[PDB]
């Protein structure tokens, strides 16, 4: 905690006195002795997260369901549509057919 | 320094962030306007006028 | 330890770091507690518009600012407190709006430096200023009128 | 909203117009005052 002196409003530091540690100013002889406990906590942020990911329920946050993939022709699907091509006027598809863990990845 | 801190802000995090600057200023013996101006002039480039 | 020479915490409103063991107000409730709650007097400071709705009487003028020094003593206006917290100040044919200014927390004292002699003067401590009021012309009413 | 209460009359005074100065301490809170501090000198120019 930042403390200031009533004499000149400058910063107060801790310094060992002849009988007890005290707050003192580097410009004026104003001092203030310490009687009881004086604390100043900060309460930093605690890492409350667990960092779990990869669940099939959270993974299936996709639109395409019950389509026909060109690999195994099964309902399940996971499509990605991209439009970031100017040389190629049509769009771009990326299908991920995975129910029995096939791992289909093509264009 | 109290007036400077009041001008900056009264939030606890603001004082916690501004503390290192006050500490670095208190490292030197600069407490008056004349000493600060002397330091600045020492840090001023030579304009070659 | 001296009870008046303690340290100064950054928060001026909560300088009581060690003990022996504020919500924002409004002008209407301010005047209510100043008069109805108690009869004790209080020194206040208010900001007024640069130009007042009046002509400087024989003050050698150009539509300049009609300062308070140009006016004379006596009643010059009425402070009105309406329902729902509406507070106004009638200064003739117009009514200005009075609100609370910046809530000062440091020491603001009102004193008079009376220079009774060329080399001798009496400084009288009138009191301490706690609140700050601001008066502004009601441009909306003036535009709705004409 | 009728101005039912507190019709305060606003008077003007010119007795201390040129002799009134507003002093304020930005570093001293309003809680502590300089009443007990013995004033020694006050050098001011008109
Ligand atoms: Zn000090
Ligand atoms: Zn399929």
């Amino acid at each position: 905690m930042l403390l200031f002196c009533p004499g000149c409003g400058n910063g107060l530091i801790v310094e060992e006195g002849q009988r007890c540690h005290r707050f003192a100013c580097n410009t004026c002889p104003y001092v203030h002795n310490i009687t009881r406990k004086v604390t100043n906590r900060k309460y930093p942020k605690l890492k409350e997260v667990d960092d779990v990911l990869g669940g099939a329920a959270a993974w299936e946050n996709v639109d395409s369901t019950a389509e026909s993939c060109p690999k195994c022709e099964h309902p399940r699907a996971y499509f990605m549509q991209l439009q970031t091509r100017s040389a190629d006027e049509p769009m771009t598809t990326f299908y991920k057919c995975c129910n029995a863990q096939c791992g289909h990845r093509w264009r | 320094d109290q007036e400077i801190v009041q001008m900056i802000g009264t939030e606890e995090h603001v004082m916690a962030a501004f503390g290192p600057s006050l500490e670095e200023c208190q490292k030197a013996q600069i407490f008056t306007q004349m000493q600060a101006l002397k330091y600045i002039g020492n840090k001023v480039r030579r304009q070659r006028m | 330890i001296i009870n008046i020479k303690k340290e100064k915490r950054e928060t001026d409103e909560e300088t009581k770091q060690i003990l022996r063991m504020l919500p924002k107000d409004v002008s209407v409730a301010e005047l209510l507690r100043e008069l109805s709650l108690t009869k004790e007097e209080e020194l206040l400071f208010l900001q007024l518009p640069d130009t007042l709705p009046g002509q400087p009487p024989t003050q050698d003028i150009a539509e300049n600012a009609c300062t308070l020094a140009d006016l004379t003593e006596g009643q010059v206006g009425k402070l009105l407190i309406r329902k729902s917290g509406r507070v106004q100040l009638l200064l003739g044919k117009v009514t200005l709006d009075v609100t609370m200014g910046t809530a000062c927390s440091f020491l603001q004292e009102l004193v008079s430096v009376g220079l009774g002699d060329s080399r001798t003067g009496e400084m009288t401590v009138l009191g301490h200023v706690k609140h700050k009021l601001v008066c502004s012309p009601d441009f909306e009413s003036l535009l709705d009128h004409k | 909203d009728d101005p039912v209460v507190q019709e305060i009359d606003v008077y003007l005074a010119k007795s201390l117009a040129e002799k009134l100065y507003l002093f304020q301490y930005p570093v001293r809170p309003a809680s502590m005052t300089y009443d007990d501090i013995p004033h020694l000198s006050a050098k001011i120019k008109p």
